[PDB]
C-alpha cells in the first residue's frame, strides 16, 4: 500500500556523467528495496537488489545505498545504453509496490 | 484427541438441566463399579498397600479408597 | 395467571417504604409480587436473545486424510524431504525406521522415514463468542384479575390486551417500564451484566446444535483448530491430534485417521446449556437477572367499583397449586359492567371473617355481556376454611382444606431458599428489602466466602463434591483441635450443593 | 539467458474472461517462484498475483482478489493467469516476472516482456 | 630420506622373530624402522581421501527477511488469520497486543495481532557425512641409502623409481604390500577402521572452507536447517532462531533477522580439524591409522658389493637433526658403479672401533658415472666421536660432538611416549612387538581406563580442565582416606592432556 | 483522549497547595493527571530525538584477506623480513617452522618464518556518541472533554487545535509550557539531564540497525577498530582478532580469515535498546524523564455552561479499559452550542447520589450543529453502577458491573509500583506530592542502596539473578546470626528485578 | 573474535523491551541442558567431588549444583 | 543463533593443531578478567557470600573461586 516517491522524473545529461537519483521512502523500509532498468518495448531487469549488492552481468558503475527513510540509485558514467526508465520499488511491506519512473533523456 | 476435558468441571450454575445430568449422578461410580468387576484381584493389592501405611484403622480404609478410586481412571 | 403452573414461584413483599422490592428472575421460576395497595403483577422471564456473535476457534472432529505419500533415506543420508512438507495442508512426521539390504540400503541402522497426508476435515464445529453488551433480556409482566384462565400462557397479542405485557432489557437500556394503562407503570430497572457470568460463555455450534460452553473448556480442547476470522479452505493449526501414525516399515508408514470425533465432544459435554438458533442471534433459556421493580406507579384498576350483586357460578373447579395457593375461577352471571368480585376466606360462614390473604389483589370483572369468566387466586389457613364469593343471597361456597402447617411451611421455604442459595450464590440476598443486616452485609460475607470457594474448590464434579464432602466429613469428626466446625463448614458448603438436583 | 514468454492477451469485452499463458525457459522452473505484474498506463508499475513452486499456494492483490485464478505447469512449463470478469479499470501490460528465490532475495528477478491486454466499451 | 624435517619422527625396532612390528601412523609424524639385517625404510602418512560423500541436514546463516505482512482482531474475534500463515515458506508468531478505540476496536485488552514474513536465505552451510567404508588412505615408503638429499620431500615420479613407493589403504583392501623391486617388498596389512573415530566426524562445507566437526556439535546447532537430500528452494525445518519478533503496537510488529550468524559458527568452532575439497573427495591431513609392518620381504640392496676405493669427498656440510641423528652427505668421485660405501663411526681413529649405530643400514652407490652423491643418516654416541667415511688413504673425518646424555634421551623419548599416549590413548600400545605384559595387557586396563575416563569427563576444554585439576589437586592434598592417590590419578591423567600442546 | 490504550497509564493526584505534582514519563507508559478543579490532561513522552552525533571508534566485522606472501630463513639467518611488514594496512606474524634439508636449509632447527596479509575490511560497524545536552525530548498533552474517540492518537493537526499540544524539552530549554488557549496553560519543567543515565550509552550503528549501547561493552569489543575521526582507508588498530594463522610448513604458512561476525556481535547485544535513524538525528523510543507539572494556568474550560437538555444517545458501546476506567461516548442530538453535559454514576437511580469520581471532569460539548459526539472517562465503584448521563426525560442509562474489590485495587498498585521501583530506582520517589517523609527521606535512602547495590552486584544477568536469589535464599534460612533478613533484603531486591519482565 | 563481552552484563533497565529479551529466559539454560545432556558421566562425576567436598547434605548439593553449572560454559 | 554449541567440548585430539588454539588458552580467561574488571564490588558480594558458605577456612576460598566462575558466565 506504501509509496515510492522519488526525484523529479525529467532530467537530461550527457554521455558520461554522475547521476545520483534518490527515492524517497513513506515508512521505515529498511534495506529491503529493488531498483530496475527499463526501456520502452523491453523487458526491465534487475539492478540493485537488498539497496546495496548486485548480481551479475551488470557493470559495477551502478552503485546504489541508502536505507531507513530514502535511498539512492548512483551511476558513476552514463553510457549511452543507460537512458532508460528508472523507479526504485521496495518489498518489506506487502504489497510490493514500485516507484513513479524516471525518464533519463538525452541532452 | 486421546484426553479431552471435562466440561463438568466448570458446569454453569443454574436453575435449568445441563446436557447430560441424567447420567452424571452414576458415570463416575458406573465406571468404578465395572472396573472393580473387571479385574477382583486389585482389591487385595489395594488392601495390602493400605495395611502398610497409615497405621489408624481409621486411616488404612482412607488409602484404601483413594488407591481404588484412582486405579480405574489413573488420574 | 403466567405464575400459576410453574412449580417455582416465589412470592415477594414488605412495601412500606421505598416501593423498591427487588427481585432476580430465573427462566424455569416465575416470580409473583404482593403489595400493601397495589396489584400482584406476575413477573417471568421468557427468553435470552443473545445477538450479533463474531467468532472464535472453530475446532474440527471429521478428518479425512487423503493423498498420502512417504519418502525415506538409507542410515547415513540425512532425513527426508517432500514437496509435500512445504504446505500447511498437509500433516507430516519423521520417524527411524530399521533398513538395510532388504531395504536396498548400504548400511543396517536407523533410517529416517519422513510420510505425508493432506488433511482433509469434513464437518467442523464453530465457538462463537458472546459480548456481555449484546444481551437482549426479554421479561413478560402478567398483572393479576379481570382474566380467565385461558389467558396464562396465552401469548399472542399483548400490545392491544393491557393485563400483560412484556419489556425488552439491553444493556444500552436497563431503563424499561411497562405501560399497563389503567394498572399504572411497573417501573423496574434490571442489571443485565451480572448475568450468567458472561464474556466466559462461548456459544458452540456443532452439526446443528447449540450450547454455552465455559471459555476454559472451550480453549482446552485437544482438536484441530483454526482462527474464527476464516473463509473456505481454512488452515488447521495443529493437526497431530486427529492422525495416528503406525509405523511400518519399508519406506512407508501407515497413516490412519482418528475418526469422527462427535460422540468425545458430546460426553465431554457433561455441564454446559443448550441453546437454539434463531438465524442469527442465538436464542437460549437459561440464567438469571437481578432486576428491580419500582412499584411507584401501580395502582388497583377497580377500587372505585360497586360490588357484584348477582348469581357467580363456579366453573371449571377450583384446585390447589403446589405451594397452597387456591386458583378459583368464576364466571358472573349478570350484566352489572365493569364492577369488582367480592372474594373472601372464611373459617365458618356464621362470621365470615376473612382470615386468609386474597393474593388476587381488588379481584375485578371487566366485561359488560352475560357470561364473564375471571379467575382469582386465594390462600387458605392451614386447616379447613370455606371459599366465599359474592355478596348475599345467591353466594358460592367451596370447603377447602389447606393439607399442611405453618412449621412445614417454614421448613419448606427454608430449603428453597436454600436451593436458591445454592443455585445463585452471591445473588442469593438480592430478593427482598433495602437491607441493614441482611441484604448488605449478608451480601458482604457471602460474596467472601464465595469467592474464596469457587476459587478454593472451583472445579469439582456431582461426584467427586460428595468424595470430598465425605472426607471433611470424618476430618470433622475426629480432630480435637478448633477446625471442627471449619471442616463442616466445608461439609454443608458441599452437601448443599449437592442435596439440589 | 531467461526466455520469459507471453501469450494469451489480447481485446476483452468487460466482464468477459482471459487466461494468459507465460511459458518459461532458460532455469529450472520447478526450483523458482513466479509473479504476474502489470503497468498500468499513465501511472506506475503495480503487482496483481504470485504463486509458490508447490503450485497450490497462490497470492493476489486487493483489486484482484476472487477475480483472478493462477495456476502453473510444471511438466509442460507454463504459467496460466485465468482473469475472468474484468473491469476497465485494469488495462495494462501484464509483464510475467520470476521471483528471486533464494539467490536475490526479496525482489522481482529477471521480467518478462508482457502482453497487450485492453479492455474498453 | 623423507623423515628428516619432520620433528616427529620416532624409531621402532626389536625384530628378532616374527618380523611384524606395528606402528601407528599419525599425519604430522613420519615414523622410521629399524631392522636387525633389512634396509631402514621411512614411512609417513601424507593425505586421507575422505572419497564419495552424502549429505545430512545443511543449516542456513544468512537470513534475508522479505515480503512481510500482519493482521489483527479486536479483544474478542480471535486471533488473527493471514494466507502468508499457510506456507512454511513464510515464519510467522502470533502476539497479544493491547488495544482500544485508538486502534479502532471495541474493547480494551489484549487484541491478538498475527505478521507474517517470507524466509529468504542466501549463503547456507552444508555438513556432509563421512562413512567409514570409503575412507582411502595414502602411505608413501622411503627407503634409506642410495639418493642424495635432493630426493627427500620429491614425490615427482616414483612408478618408475624404487627407492620410495605408495601405497594406498582402503577399508576395501588394507592387503596392499608396495614392490620395492630389488629392495625386496614390505608387507603392510593396515587398519582402516579405527581412525579418527569416524562414523561420528561430518565434513561441515560452509563459504568453501572446509571441517571435520563431531556429529554431536554438528546436531546441536540451533539454526534454520533442512535435510540434506534436496534441491533448490528448500523447506526450512526451524526458523525460530534467526528471526527476531519485536512487538510494536498498532496492528503491525516489526521483524527484524539476526544477521549472518558466519562468524559465530567460526568461533563456535573451538576444537575441529580443518580439511580441504579435491572436488568430489574431501582431502584432509590429520588422524591416525594402525598399520603393521610386515618385513618378510625388506633385502638388503647392496648386500653382495665391494667397498668403494676413491675420494669420497664430502658436500652440503653435514648437520644435527634434532634428535641426535646426522645426515652425511657424500659423493664419491670414481666410478666404481653399483658399489658400497663404507662409513661407520669412531671415539678414536687410532683404532676405529664403530660404536654408534648407523641408520642408513647398508649405504650404497647405485650410479657408475664421475660424481654421485649419497645421503646417509648416523646416530653418533653422547659426547665426542668422528664420523669416518673411507677405508684407507683419502678417507674423510668431520669430527662430531652430539650434545645430551643417556638420561636426557631417556627423558625426552619419555616425555614423548607420554605426548603420543596423550594424543592416541587405546592405540598407544600398539607400538612396538607381539606383547604379553606391555602391549596386550597393557592395552587391556589402558582401554579399560580411557572408556571409564572419557565416559566421565569426555566433554571438557582445556581451560576447565586446568580448573578441574586444581580442584583435584587439592581434594588430593587435603584427605586422609585411601582416595589420595585416585584424586592424583585423575590430576595426572588431566594435566598430561594440558601439557601437551 | 491519548492515554486510553496504553496498559500502563498512572494516575497522580493530591494538589491542595503548591499544584506542582511531579512526575517520570516512561515511553511505553502514558501518565494521567487529576486534579480539585482543574481538566485532566495526559501527558505521554512520544520520542527522544538524540541529535547531532560524533564518532567514537568504529569497529569492523567482515574482514577480506587478499595479497598474502611469506618470507623465512634458515635457522640461524635470525627472523625474516618482508616489505609488507613496514605497512600497516598488512597484518604480519612471525613463527619458528621446522627446517632441514628437504627446506633447502643448512642445519635443522627453529627457522624462523614471517607472512603478511592485507586487511580489506568490507562492512564495518559504526559507534556513534551521544551528548546529554543535545538530547530533544517530546512530550504530546491531551487534556479530557470535548473530542470524540477518533481524535485520541490523531496526531495530525495540533496548532489550529487546542485539546491536544505538544512540547520539546532541550536542555537549553526544559522551561516549556504549552499553551491550551482556553484550557490554560500547564506549566511543565523537566529534567532532561537524569535521562536513560546518557554519556555512557553509545549508539551503535551496524548494516542499518541501530542500537544503544553501553561505553563499556563497547569499549570491551575485540574487533579491529579506528578511530572515528576519520574518512576512507582506515587504519585498522587491532587485526589480530580477526585474522588466525595456521602454521603449515615449508616456508609458508596459511592466513585464514574469520568469517563476518555479524551475528556474534548481535547476540551479544543481549541487553542493548534498539532506535531508529531519522537521517542526522537518531530518534529512539525508551528511557523516562523526571518532569514536573506546575498547573497553576489550567482551568475548565465550560464550568460557565449550562447544561445540555436534550436527546444523548449513545456510541460505539462503552467498554471497561484494563484499570477499571469505564469510556462512555456519547453524540449529542440538539443544537445547544458550547454547554455541558451532565454526567454521572449511581448506585441507584431512585435517589442518583454520585459515588464514582468522574476522570473526564467537567465534560462539554464544544459543538453546536446537529450530532455532536464527545468522549467521556468514568470511574465507577467496585460493584454494580448505572452510567448517568442526562438531566432529566431521555437519560440514559447503562448499566455497569466493575469486576474486582478495594484489595484487588491496592494490590495492583502496589505491585505496579514495585515495578516502577524495579524499572527506575531512585526516580521513584519522584511521583507525588512535596514530600517530607516518602519522597524526600526515602528518595535519600533508596538512593544510598541503589547506589550501595549496583555498584555491589551491578553487572549480573536475568539468570545469574535467579542463582544469586536463590544462593541468598539460602542463606536466608541456615543462619543463627543477625544478618538473616540482611540476606533477605538482598533476596527480594533480586527477585523482584527478576519477577518484572 | 571469540571473547565478545555479552551486553547482559549491562542492561538498559527501562520499560521498553531490550535487543534479546525474548530469548534470554531460555539461552543459558538451553545450553547447561544440552551439555548435561550429551556429557552424562559428568553428572556422576561431579555428583562425585560434591560429595567428598560438602560437609553437610545443604552443601553438597550447592557443590554438585554450581560444578554442573561450571562445566557446561567452562566458565 | 543465540546458544552455539562450542566444539571445544569434543576437541578432535590429534597431531595437527585444531582450527583455534592460539585463541584458545585465553578465551575463557579474557570473559573472566574482563567481567571481574569492570564489575569489582561483586568481588565484595561473593566475599561475603563464600564466608557466610565455607565451613573450613580452604572451604569458602572454593566456593568464592566457584562463585568467581559462574557469575562472569551466567551459567
Amino acid at each position: 500500500d506504501i509509496v515510492m516517491t522519488q526525484t523529479p522524473s525529467s532530467l537530461a545529461a550527457s554521455v558520461g556523467d554522475s547521476v545520483t537519483i534518490t527515492c524517497r521512502a513513506s515508512e521505515s523500509v529498511s534495506t529491503v528495496l529493488n531498483w530496475y532498468q527499463h526501456k520502452p518495448g523491453k523487458a526491465p531487469k534487475l539492478l540493485i537488489y537488498a539497496a546495496s549488492t548486485l548480481p551479475s552481468g551488470v557493470p559495477s558503475r551502478f552503485s546504489g545505498s541508502g536505507s531507513g527513510t530514502d535511498f539512492t540509485l548512483s551511476i558513476s558514467s552514463l553510457q549511452p545504453e543507460d537512458f532508460a526508465i528508472y523507479y526504485c520499488q521496495q518489498s518489506y511491506f506487502s504489497p510490493r509496490t514500485f516507484g513513479g519512473g524516471t525518464k533519463v533523456e538525452i541532452k | 484427541a486421546v484426553t479431552l476435558p471435562s466440561h463438568s468441571t466448570r458446569k454453569l450454575q443454574t436453575r435449568s438441566q445441563t446436557w447430560l445430568e441424567s447420567r452424571e449422578y452414576t458415570k463416575h461410580l458406573i465406571r468404578v463399579e465395572n472396573w472393580i468387576f473387571r479385574n477382583p484381584g486389585f482389591a487385595l493389592a489395594a488392601a495390602a498397600i493400605a495395611w502398610l501405611l497409615g497405621s489408624s484403622t481409621s486411616q488404612k480404609v482412607i488409602y484404601l479408597v483413594m488407591i481404588l478410586l484412582i486405579a480405574p481412571a489413573y488420574s | 395467571i403466567r405464575c400459576i403452573g410453574v412449580s417455582n414461584r416465589d412470592f415477594v413483599e414488605g412495601m412500606s417504604g421505598g416501593t423498591w422490592v427487588d427481585v432476580v428472575l430465573e427462566h424455569g421460576g416465575c416470580v409473583t409480587v404482593m403489595a400493601q395497595d397495589k396489584p400482584t403483577v406476575d413477573i417471568e422471564l421468557v427468553t435470552t436473545t443473545v445477538s450479533n456473535m463474531a467468532e472464535v476457534r472453530s475446532y474440527c472432529y471429521e478428518a479425512s486424510i487423503s493423498d498420502m505419500a512417504s519418502d525415506s533415506r538409507c542410515p547415513t543420508q540425512g532425513e527426508a524431504y517432500l514437496d509435500k512438507q512445504s504446505d500447511t495442508q498437509y500433516v507430516c512426521k519423521r520417524t527411524l525406521v530399521d533398513r538395510g539390504w532388504g531395504n536396498g540400503c548400504g548400511l543396517f541402522g536407523k533410517g529416517s522415514l519422513v510420510t505425508c497426508a493432506k488433511f482433509a476435515c469434513s464437518k467442523k464445529m464453530t465457538g462463537k463468542s458472546i459480548q456481555p453488551e449484546n444481551l437482549e433480556y426479554r421479561i413478560m409482566l402478567s398483572v393479576h384479575g379481570s382474566q380467565h384462565s385461558g389467558m396464562i400462557v396465552n401469548d399472542t397479542g399483548h400490545e392491544t390486551d393491557e393485563n400483560r405485557a412484556k419489556v425488552e432489557i439491553t444493556p444500552n437500556s436497563p431503563r424499561a417500564e411497562a405501560t399497563l394503562g389503567g394498572f399504572g407503570s411497573l417501573g423496574l430497572d434490571c442489571e443485565p451484566r451480572t448475568g450468567l457470568d458472561f464474556s466466559d460463555l462461548y456459544y458452540l455450534t456443532m452439526n446443528n446444535k447449540h450450547w454455552l460452553v465455559h471459555k476454559e473448556w472451550f480453549h482446552d480442547i485437544p482438536l484441530p483448530w483454526h482462527a474464527g476470522a476464516d473463509t473456505g479452505t481454512p488452515h488447521w493449526n495443529n493437526k497431530e491430534a486427529l492422525v495416528e501414525f503406525k509405523d511400518a516399515h519399508a519406506k512407508r508408514q501407515t497413516v490412519v485417521v482418528l475418526g469422527s470425533q462427535e460422540g468425545a465432544v458430546h460426553t465431554a459435554l457433561a455441564g454446559a446449556l443448550e441453546a437454539e438458533m434463531d438465524g442469527a442471534k442465538g436464542r437460549l433459556s437459561s440464567g438469571h437477572l437481578k432486576c428491580r421493580l419500582k412499584m411507584d406507579k401501580l395502582r388497583l384498576k377497580g377500587v372505585s367499583y360497586s360490588l357484584c350483586t348477582a348469581a357467580f357460578t363456579f366453573t371449571k373447579i377450583p384446585a390447589e397449586t403446589l405451594h397452597g395457593t387456591v386458583t378459583v375461577e368464576v364466571q358472573y352471571a349478570g350484566t352489572d359492567g365493569p364492577c369488582k368480585v367480592p372474594a373472601q376466606m372464611a373459617v365458618d360462614m356464621q362470621t365470615l371473617t376473612p382470615v386468609g390473604r386474597l393474593i388476587t389483589a381488588n379481584p375485578v370483572i371487566t366485561e359488560s355481556t352475560e357470561n364473564s369468566k375471571m379467575m382469582l387466586e386465594l390462600d387458605p389457613p392451614f386447616g379447613d376454611s370455606y371459599i366465599v364469593i359474592g355478596v348475599g343471597e345467591k353466594k358460592i361456597t367451596h370447603h377447602w382444606h389447606r393439607s399442611g402447617s405453618t412449621i412445614g411451611k417454614a421448613f419448606e421455604a427454608t430449603v428453597r431458599g436454600a436451593k436458591r442459595m445454592a443455585v445463585l450464590g452471591d445473588t442469593a440476598w438480592d430478593f427482598g428489602s433495602v437491607g441493614g443486616a441482611l441484604n448488605s452485609l449478608g451480601k458482604g460475607i457471602h460474596q467472601i466466602f464465595g469467592a474464596a470457594f469457587k476459587s478454593l474448590f472451583g472445579g469439582m464434579s456431582w461426584f467427586s463434591q460428595i468424595l470430598i464432602g465425605t472426607l471433611l466429613m470424618w476430618l470433622g469428626l475426629n480432630t480435637k483441635n478448633g477446625s471442627i466446625s471449619l471442616m463442616c463448614l466445608a461439609l454443608g458448603g458441599v452437601l448443599i450443593f449437592l442435596s439440589t438436583a | 539467458e531467461v526466455q520469459l514468454l507471453e501469450s494469451g492477451g489480447g481485446v476483452v469485452q468487460p466482464g468477459g474472461s482471459l487466461r494468459l499463458s507465460c511459458t518459461a525457459s532458460g532455469f529450472t522452473f520447478r526450483n523458482f517462484g513466479i509473479h504476474w505484474v502489470r503497468q498500468a498506463p499513465g501511472k506506475r508499475l503495480e503487482w496483481v498475483a504470485f504463486i509458490r513452486y508447490d503450485g497450490r499456494n497462490k497470492y493476489y492483490a486487493d483489486s484482484v482478489k476472487g477475480r483472478f485464478i493462477s495456476s502453473r505447469d510444471n511438466s509442460k512449463n507454463m504459467v496460466y493467469l485465468d482473469m475472468k470478469s474484468l473491469r476497465p479499470e485494469d488495462t495494462a501490460i501484464y509483464h510475467c516476472a520470476a521471483d528471486g528465490e533464494e539467490t536475490s532475495p526479496g525482489s522481482f528477478d529477471y521480467w518478462g516482456q508482457g502482453t497487450l491486454v485492453t479492455v474498453s466499451s
